[PDB]
């Protein structure tokens, strides 16, 4: 069916974006994270 | 509890000071530290643990370190694990599955 | 259908891949984390 295969693209493409935001997100915690006992 | 934490998330540093029935204790599971780095895929830990002296040994369920690291399909673990003692390859669980087994099972 | 199809298959393995390295970076930030009063 056409109409479930393009709302599931649809939630995809969502899910991909928010992905992507949480993946910039984590990269900048290890950025400012303070690593002394694990240096 | 501090040194199986620090083995299972591979804080090798604390692993380090922290470090023989500390080294091959288990929990209420049965798993020692190096069962526990061999799970979560830290071959440093793991080699770290198995330079001071780990025995490879069975949990509750009779699966050893490389068991775990086979389900886990930690490549690098494996070959830490291999690369000392050849006689874990063809240790059996307690359904009978072997490293091979879990490999294969898990893809 | 069939591109519809092989075009989510895709969204999915590249959202796979993202989250594999997005797996990786958090167990690096539990290695690398200060844990004093938690511990």
């Amino acid at each position: 069916l056409e109409m479930e295969i393009l709302k599931q693209k649809y939630r995809l493409k969502d899910l991909t974006f928010l992905l992507e935001k949480q993946h910039e997100l984590i990269k900048l915690i290890i950025q400012k994270m303070e690593i002394i006992s694990e240096t | 509890s501090p040194l199986h934490f620090a083995a299972s998330y591979g804080r090798i540093n604390t692993c380090q000071r922290l470090l023989t029935r500390l080294l091959n204790e288990g929990d209420l599971h049965g798993m020692t530290p190096l069962h526990l780095a061999a799970k979560n895929g830290h071959d440093k830990v793991v080699q770290l643990l198995l330079k001071k002296g780990a025995l490879f040994l069975s949990d509750h369920n009779g699966w050893t370190a490389l068991h775990h690291a086979s389900m886990g399909g930690y490549t690098q673990t494996m070959k830490v694990i291999l690369d000392t003692n050849l006689k874990c390859t063809d240790r059996l669980d307690e359904d009978g599955n072997t490293a091979l087994h879990f490999a294969a099972r898990e893809g």
